[PDB]
RNA sequence: GGGGAGGUUUGGCACCUCGAUGUCGGCUCGUCGCAUCCUGGGGCUGAAGAAGGUCCCAAGGGUUGGGCUGUUCGCCCAUUAAAGCGGCACGCGAGCUGGGUUCAGAACGUCGUGAGACAGUUCGGUCUCUAUCCGCCACGGGCGCAGGAGGCUUGAGGGGGGCUCUUCCUAGUACGAGAGGACCGGAAGGGACGCACCUCUGGUUUCCCAGCUGUCCCUCCAGGGGCAUAAGCUGGGUAGCCAUGUGCGGAAGGGAUAACCGCUGAAAGCAUCUAAGCGGGAAGCCCGCCCCAAGAUGAGGCCUCCCACGGCGUCAAGCCGGUAAGGACCCGGGAAGACUACCCGGUGGAUGGGCCGGGGGUGUAAGCGCCGCGAGGCGUUGAGCCGACCGGUCCCAAUCGUCCGAGGUCU
RNA sequence: ACCGGAGCGCUGUCUCGGCGAGGGACCCGGUGAAAUUGAACUGGCCGUGAAGAUGCGGCCUACCCGUGGCAGGACGAAAAGA
RNA sequence: GUGCAAGAGCACUCAGGCGCGCGGGAGAACCCUCGCCAAGGAACUCUGCAAGUUGGCCCCGUAACUUCGGGAGAAGGGGUGC
RNA sequence: GGUGAAAAGAACCCCGGGAGGGGAGUGAAAUAGAGCCUGAAACCGUGGGCUUACAAGCAGUCACGGCCCCGCAAGGGGUUGU
């Protein structure tokens, strides 16, 4: 009866670690989706980014992306819908964890105090084909 | 989050740029507009060169939340602003070309011309 | 359904920090203070985290320690004494208690911090 | 001076009842333990103390 | 005719099907039975359930260890569940499977002095306009001369908190046994530890 | 042409009120009356179905904003199930508004020769913190409860509850010229709403962190400190608290009944729902449904604990102290809270502070090297900093103990 | 720093209110008033009167008394009606 | 004194002075003064009334009409630290 | 406007920081004790004798009762439940 958070953590069926590292930099590629009738439509999901409410169980996260017309937001939530969801461009680089003043203004000048972090390419690349040295060893 | 005097926006080629909100085209006393409700918008400024003029008073059907809908697939969506496209006395819009992306919101009310016409889905 | 997070309370967070600070400053001087119990009870709180706090040793948290009080030599006294001492205590190193009569001019209970290692 | 201002005059009677919702409440002492004392509840007496005996000055 | 005891365990909107639900979770824990209730010799339709066991020391008294079957006393009292009437064993999860609304009582947080803005619903008054003196008040009360009395039962301003309230029709999602934990919608008031109990929904026909 | 009803409008009476009754309309808070706007219903039709005209019953609920309306009668658009009519001093300025009419200024008018007159006009222009009782909202102290005590009670009163609209399957069928278009039952939702939750939604967070400045400080640099608010300024913000977010509900069913639809049925060889009796019949009445609830002075019902005289009152009822079972104190505290009350734990111990660890917020700290003429930047370093939610943990704080506490009236 | 209309962009004026700061307002120890005041042991009510009843009749309930208050009654209070 | 264009205006601050003659807690509805807000942006309402945006310095610029000084520092906008 | 006839105006000692009291002496008198002849009522207090917590009030009066204390008797005080 006691730890209270061990109750709520312990109902936690829900463990979806089928996706990689990430941090407020930028993400990219896929996410998931419906849209036909009754499923059916692979509505993957590009580009950057914005918040991200980490509750833990309730890890749900708004993105940033800009459709032709405008731009778009949406928050998903970490641990069913969103199949692959597998990012790409992953990047990083950010004084802070909560972007917001890009919806303010919005162009160049994002691309401005928009930077990179190689890191993170380096360590998934050198993981790449140490997972060679997987496929040989241990 | 639309009311009598809500300036709002539209995303369409016919004519109309904005207009203002009069009703909502429901429960009467409800005001409160997302992507669903009916707004009876009086016109406020169009293109000095075609169809439909400034300051008629026009039925509209409703997207773009500037307060993102809660999404039933756990998920929640809105646009960059707060607007869309007028109904006419006989049921439709009288508009004919999209600019930029909708929401699955409309596909949900069914109405599939609209639809099927919009680029990107959310 | 009011203050649900709890604290004690009187004066304005720059008064409060003030007289705690003060409170607490001419309390590591004589090591021993005469008080009222409000002042005594959250005081050996907030005292006692910070003792956890000034129990280490590095300039980090010493520079920290005088981030939040002022002289550095009660820090001097600190760090080449009360260290060494409450080297092996851990989680109370304050006894602070209360008293009877009471402030006896104006009816206010009463209370003493004290050392304790 | 303004408004709310005393209708008639009141009784004795509801006076000294209004009054009578006060009956001055006497304060709690127990025994110091090893000395003769009634200090306050949980309270170290003045004197005497707790265990460990401390202070010890209130002559 | 059914019913269980239980506290409160999160709240949380998990993904069913593909969907966000408010779920609370509701340990209602080893529920034994003990003082079984009839008309005749008693009064109403009742059995007796206690929460959850642990107080030796701490509690003392009668025991309904005596009552037939021991079961010592719980950390919190058994109580006499209105419409309820089992077998002779203990009660705690399984009774209810999953698909089914139940009605649900709550234990709920105090709160002390309330005032009407948020226990009624008026008008405050002018944030500049008129007199700043009102800024939130009610305004009038009764008539002048006639009637003249501020009427019986009046929406005032005082207390509003912990009250016991019984909530109408919410479906059963899951159950858990090895722990005892039932899963259903989203509400109950009371503190994430407070007290509150299932009963069988008073349904359609 | 008759007579009546009701006292919302404008008048008659001047009878309380000129030993200060302060005003339309607007905001606020309601409550009622039904001669009823909408939803229920039923009969009638000069009622094909769809819709309408009329009368009667039927309040449980509902009845929008807006521009010119200051505004008395507005008007119109946009809605809506309809956008009810009225009593309540034209309900309600010791609740507010104050655009208003009735003050001194001042310009228009007008009438009189003029001081002045108006229910002719116009701009601005100073509504006196305190609750003595009843009334209402919750919070308590007294005593009852005819042995004393720690728990579980029933349910009577009383209260909340009672809204509507959209599309489809019937069925484009019956009906019918086609258009059109069904009763009934059913089936998915939104609005007005009541209830509750942080889970999401997004909100405050007063020191949880990070970048900046004028000044002054430590200590000269780095670094840090108040001052600029009662936090100097901004960026973000879990738990808590919060609505727009989020879940839940009105009904359903029974019983009698109205307006009304019918049976058997005579008085009177005919009739007749009525005279004897029966059926059906409303969102309405009561319950059912959720809240209060044993000062329901009826204090009721139930599990159990304890137990003579232990001492006078020789009869009558008590009295008197240690006790029983237990309790009251004080603390540590609290999702309890104005106090109270309510709840837990009390050295027997995880009750609070601290340690600690998890979550979580800030989002690579100071300090060393490296590089740059340098401000800064790079490795260190998603790191330093760490208020609540989750607890593992006795170091500090709940020591110690204080006082109170049945003797079971009576037939 | 005067008055009418209109838009521009900013706004808690409002939709519609929630959270936060002090000084309070709440319990304590010290010190403590006011205008007024025949009385009081002061209820709902349909009646009843110089026409507008806590008190008279009737009817009904509500054990005795007090804080924190909303301000409907006490035909208001204050200056013996503008 | 510093820094702010200048000054004595502003903030911080030198000497000087004061902690303003009751203190203390819990941390209510409510009140004074102030802070924030999703999304709407005068629907509030008697009217933008108050708050609210707007503020200094360098330039791009400034219409009708004029009695030539005006309107102008118009309006609308760009730039501001080391 | 007031001690007494005159100050003989309270020495010595006890509680206190004193202020005030407590024993004394004094004088006929010390509620003649220093603002001291009387010292009503309003108004504010102590014990105790009697009542009042099922109750609707111009609080008084009439019949009865219960209680406490005067009365030898009968009586009576007054308390005030119906």
């Amino acid at each position: 009866m006691n730890r209270g958070a061990l109750i709520k953590l312990v109902e936690s069926r829900y463990v979806r670690t089928d996706l990689p590292e990430f941090r407020p930099g930028d993400t990219v590629r896929v996410s998931y989706k419906v849209k036909e009738g009754n499923r059916t439509r692979i509505q993957d999901f590009e580009g950057i980014v914005i918040r991200i409410r980490r509750n833990g169980f309730n890890t749900t996260f708004t993105v940033r992306k800009v459709s032709y017309g405008v731009g778009v937001e949406r928050i998903f939530p970490l641990h069913s819908p969103l199949i692959q969801k597998i990012d790409i461009v992953q990047r990083g680089r950010a004084r802070r964890a909560k972007l917001y003043f890009i919806r303010n203004l919005s162009d160049r000048e994002i691309r401005r105090k928009l930077r990179a972090d190689r890191k993170r390419i380096d360590q998934d690349r050198a993981a790449e084909r140490a997972a060679k040295e997987e496929a040989q060893k241990a | 989050m639309i009311q009598p005097q809500t300036y709002l926006e539209v995303a369409d080629n016919t004519g109309a740029r904005k207009i203002m909100c009069i009703r909502v085209l429901k429960g009467s006393n409800a005001k409160y507009a997302t992507v669903g409700d009916v707004i009876v918008a009086s016109v406020k400024e169009a293109i000095p060169r075609g169809a439909v003029k400034e300051g008629d008073v026009v039925k509209a059907v409703v997207v773009r939340t500037k307060k993102e809908i809660k999404r039933p697939d756990g998920s929640a969506i809105r646009f960059d602003d707060n607007a869309a496209v007028i109904i006419n006395n006989q049921l439709e819009p009288r508009g004919t070309r999209v600019f930029g992306p909708v929401a699955r919101e409309l596909r949900e009310k069914g109405f599939m011309k609209i639809v099927s016409l919009a680029p990107e889905v959310l | 359904r009011h203050l649900k997070s709890g604290r004690k309370l009187n004066r304005h967070s720059s008064h409060r920090l003030a007289l705690y600070r003060n409170q607490a400053k001419s309390l590591l001087t004589h090591g021993r203070i005469t008080t009222t119990v409000p002042k005594a009870k959250e005081l050996r709180g907030f005292v006692d985290h910070l003792i956890h706090l000034a129990k280490r040793g590095d300039l980090h948290a010493r520079r920290l320690v005088l981030r939040d009080l002022q002289d550095v030599k009660l820090v001097r006294k600190l760090f080449d004494e009360i260290a060494p001492r409450y080297r092996d205590r851990q989680g109370g190193y304050t006894r602070v208690l209360k008293l009877a009569e009471r402030r006896r001019g104006d009816g206010a209970p009463l209370a003493l911090v004290e050392l304790v290692e | 001076a303004k408004h709310p201002v005393p209708k008639k005059k009141t009784s004795k009677a509801r006076r000294d009842a209004r009054r009578s919702h006060h009956a001055l409440t006497p304060p709690t002492l127990v025994p110091c333990p090893e000395c003769k004392a009634m200090k306050p509840p949980h309270t170290v007496c003045p004197e005497c103390g707790y265990y460990a005996g401390r202070k010890v000055l209130e002559v | 005719m059914k019913g269980i005891l239980g506290v409160k365990v999160g709240m949380t909107r998990i993904f069913r099907d593909d969907r966000a639900v408010p779920v609370t979770v509701i340990l209602a824990g080893p529920c034994p039975v003990v003082q079984r209730r009839t008309p005749e010799k008693d009064g109403y339709t009742a059995v007796q359930l206690g929460f959850l066991p642990q107080n030796p020391k701490r509690v003392n008294r009668p025991l309904k260890g005596h009552f037939a079957k021991a079961g010592v006393e719980p950390v919190r009292i058994l109580r006499e569940i209105r419409d309820f009437n089992p077998e002779g064993d203990t009660v705690t999860v399984e009774i209810f499977k999953p698909g089914e609304r139940v009605d649900v009582t709550g234990t709920s947080k105090g709160r002390g002095f309330a005032g009407v803005m948020k226990r009624w619903n008026f008008a405050g008054g002018p944030d500049s306009h008129g007199a700043h003196k009102i800024h939130r008040h009610p305004g009038s009360i009764g008539n002048r001369k006639t009637p003249g009395r501020v009427y019986k039962g009046k929406k005032m301003a005082g207390h509003y908190g912990a009250e016991r309230v019984t909530v109408m029709n919410l479906e059963v999602v899951d159950v858990i046994p090895e722990e005892n934990l039932l899963l259903v919608k989203g509400a109950v008031p009371g503190p994430n530890g407070g007290l509150v109990i299932v009963r069988e929904t008073k349904k359609a026909a």
